[PDB]
């Protein structure tokens, strides 16, 4: 029942600033990291940031930084992430994944998905 | 940064036929990789952890391999559900990278 | 002489270096292709290895003592080292590897498995009576001050080795990483080839053993009372077994333990193209030995010998005891707040190739219980040496080190046991250890506190002996 609800289109203007958000419910919500996946139109997915939810430790993606910044509302149990200036490029769907590996558990895979955020620019 | 290259965009497969989709990492990743398949709109899945291991659910049709620089995902019972783009992922280093995506085109 | 005291030094350093280079990517060696070893099949060979390294020292002294000589034994020993040392760099080069090739390439290297383990327990049994002897006659003093050097020039070895030789093997190359080890061993050679014109020797004497192996009278005074010291200072070995136990433990389950702390990752050497070797985590007690032996010897050791305290090799030994168990009960308390951290806080961090599952919590809170090791190994190893050495017989010495090495590697097996044993399910202390390989469910904090209060009840046994020892 683990379930990250994503709001789906977030058409915004060139320039502007983007809050994507993801409500991560039905698992305790900060003891997974939270991941953000983008996948263009026509390329492959490309991880950009991941979050805990506990002390808000961002390990973001290299070629993302200044662009995203991964934020987490544990009061609402949210991850957001946020886009400064996104320019034509930055047109895409953006998961939410979560990280499925915690205390004793060595999963190791994104686990749960969000439905994924259609960025339009 | 691991280029995890699918040199293979585009696999062309028949129901009950056998597809195995390819994946070489730029550098010796381990048995690190995650194999995903993302069906047509929707989310990706995780099919196969650790390049050899199996998710819940899974068919037991969809069998992994591979360890260090080459992993293979392998399908010998195409099923009709079997038509989504398959993505290789690699957590051994960060940041994560996906592969090129591998997208079954069942005839 | 410096000269000889320096060549012993020198000879020591390159063999811990190329045992170290050795034993530290032996496992992953095999395990990786072409190889293509089973999981434990690997392990296996490196357990193999080491308790023959551990088993052959009594009949390397023995042969130094015996039939050889010590001066002799350490050069044929080094030269059999470096014939097991060459299957290496040829096994991994795969120009060579077709003149030589429980796997495909099994016996070449069980062969030179078997050559090295012989190698490196002959010259652990030879070396350090051989290295006391030059000094020996200088004093008791003297011999404690070669002590502290010898152990610093091993853990030196072991710097060097765990240091570059495991890196270039993981991150560079397998020919190029054991090929150094092999010059090492050579190095080795032609340094005690050199100073053989220097060296203090001692002749063989292969009659001394037979009176021992015998038993006015038929023997004389020297004769029976060197059976009489044999037979107290086994009692003495047997009490340092639980000792080597629970050292070999810390090894091991400290090692355990900082995988799956946050270790502070370079992004320069230890970047994405290049690996952090799993040696590194073990080299931390060697770095900090290196730090202590110095401050032992020029400052530590005046004052102790200055004020008289600690003038008995055995009584520095129960101190180190007493150390080694606060580091035991420090290391409980640390993963007792690990495994309180990592329930809600787990990241990802790559050791070599294994993703490990550390908690929020630095790597450098290792300190506290690693120094005090340190201070152990400042105590309980090197005096350890000298009673091995002080209180030997004077015609077996080498015999008798090589005894104290076998009882050290009975030590290491006796804790390789009680691993298994706190693993199984009826307590599963470790269980959890092999279905997904972290320790996060392990409870390695009771595993520490159960190894600390075998350090204290060794101390206690070790305290009644070394009474009883010294009247």
């Amino acid at each position: 029942q683990v379930q990250l609800q994503q709001p789906g289109t977030e058409l915004v203007r060139p320039g502007a600033s983007v809050k994507l958000s993801c409500k991560a419910s039905g698992y305790s919500f900060t003891r997974y990291w939270m991941n953000w996946v983008k996948q263009r139109p026509g390329q492959g997915l490309e991880w950009i940031g991941m979050v805990h939810p506990s002390d808000s430790e961002t390990r973001l993606n290299q070629n993302f930084k200044d662009k995203a910044t991964l934020t987490v509302d544990k009061s609402s149990s949210i991850a957001y992430m946020q886009l400064s200036s996104p320019t034509s490029e930055d047109s895409a769907v953006y998961y939410c994944a979560r990280w499925g590996a915690y205390y004793k558990y060595d999963w190791d895979y994104f686990d749960s998905w969000g439905q994924g955020t259609t960025l339009t620019v | 940064d691991i280029v995890m290259t699918q040199s293979q965009k585009f696999m062309s497969t028949s129901v009950g036929d056998r597809v195995s989709v390819t994946c070489k990492a730029s550098q010796n990743v381990g048995t690190n990789v995650v194999w995903y398949q993302q069906k047509p709109g929707q989310s990706p899945k995780v099919l196969i952890y650790s390049a050899s291991y199996r998710y819940s659910g899974v068919p037991d049709r969809i069998t992994g391999s591979g360890s260090g620089t080459d992993f293979t995902l392998t399908i010998s019972n195409v099923q009709s559900e079997d038509l989504a783009e398959y993505f290789c992922q690699q957590y051994n280093n960060f940041p994560y990278t996906f592969g090129g995506g591998t997208n079954l085109e069942i005839k | 002489r410096r000269a000889a005291c320096g060549a012993v030094l020198l000879t020591e350093l390159l063999e811990r270096a190329a045992f170290y280079g050795i034993t530290s990517n032996l496992v992953l060696f095999l395990n990786g292709a072409p190889f293509c070893w089973e999981g434990a099949q690997a392990s296996e060979a490196l357990l193999l290895f080491m308790g023959l390294t551990y088993l052959g020292s009594p009949f390397g002294g023995w042969l130094a003592d015996a039939r050889l000589g010590r001066a002799r034994a350490i050069l044929l020993s080094l030269a059999l080292y470096l014939l097991g040392m060459l299957a290496f760099p040829l096994l991994a080069a795969p120009a060579t590897r077709a003149a030589l090739c429980a796997r495909c390439c099994s016996p070449a290297t069980f062969a030179g498995l078997v050559l090295v383990g012989l190698g490196v327990a002959t010259v652990k049994a030879n070396i350090t009576p051989f290295g006391a002897d030059q000094v020996k006659d200088r004093g008791p003093e003297a011999t404690r001050r070669f002590f502290n050097w010898f152990y610093w020039s091993i853990n030196l070895g072991a710097i060097l080795s765990l240091g570059g030789i495991a890196y270039i093997q993981q991150n560079v190359s397998f020919v190029t990483g054991y090929a150094i080890p092999t010059v090492c061993v050579g190095l080795a050679f032609v340094v005690f080839l050199c100073g053989q014109s220097v060296f203090i020797t001692k002749p063989p004497d292969g009659s001394a053993f037979t009176d021992m192996f015998k038993i006015g009278g038929p023997f004389t005074e020297e004769k029976v009372e060197d059976v009489k010291a044999l037979v107290k200072i086994v009692p003495v070995f047997l009490a340092l077994i639980p000792y080597w136990t629970v050292y070999f433990q810390m090894q091991t389950t400290y090692v355990l333990q900082s995988l799956h702390l946050r270790i502070p990752e370079i992004s320069n050497i230890t970047t994405t193209p290049h690996t952090l070797p799993a040696a590194w985590l073990t080299m931390f007690d060697a770095v900090l030995i290196l730090l202590l032996i110095p401050l032992k010897d020029k400052l530590v050791d005046p004052i102790l010998r200055r004020h008289g305290l600690l003038p008995s090799s055995l009584k520095r030994i129960a101190v180190g005891m007493f150390f080694v168990m606060c580091s035991a009960f420090a290391a409980g308390i640390l993963e007792s707040k690990r495994l309180n951290l990592v329930k809600e806080k787990t990241i990802n961090q790559t050791i070599g190739n294994v993703v490990y599952h550390a908690a929020d919590l630095s790597l450098w809170w290792q300190v506290p219980q690693y120094l005090l090791i340190g201070i152990s190994e400042i105590f309980a190893s090197i005096a350890g040496l000298e009673f091995a050495y002080s209180a030997a017989p004077k015609s077996m010495q080498s015999a008798i080190m090589g005894l104290f090495f076998f009882f050290s590697g009975v030590g290491s097996f006796v804790g390789s046991g009680l691993l298994a044993l706190v693993s199984i399910k009826a307590i599963g202390w470790m269980s959890s250890h092999t279905d997904f390989g972290n320790i996060n469910g392990c409870y390695l904090n009771y595993y520490f506190f159960l190894l600390a209060a075998i350090q204290g009840a060794t101390l206690l046994l070790f305290l009644i002996i070394s009474v009883k020892y010294d009247h």
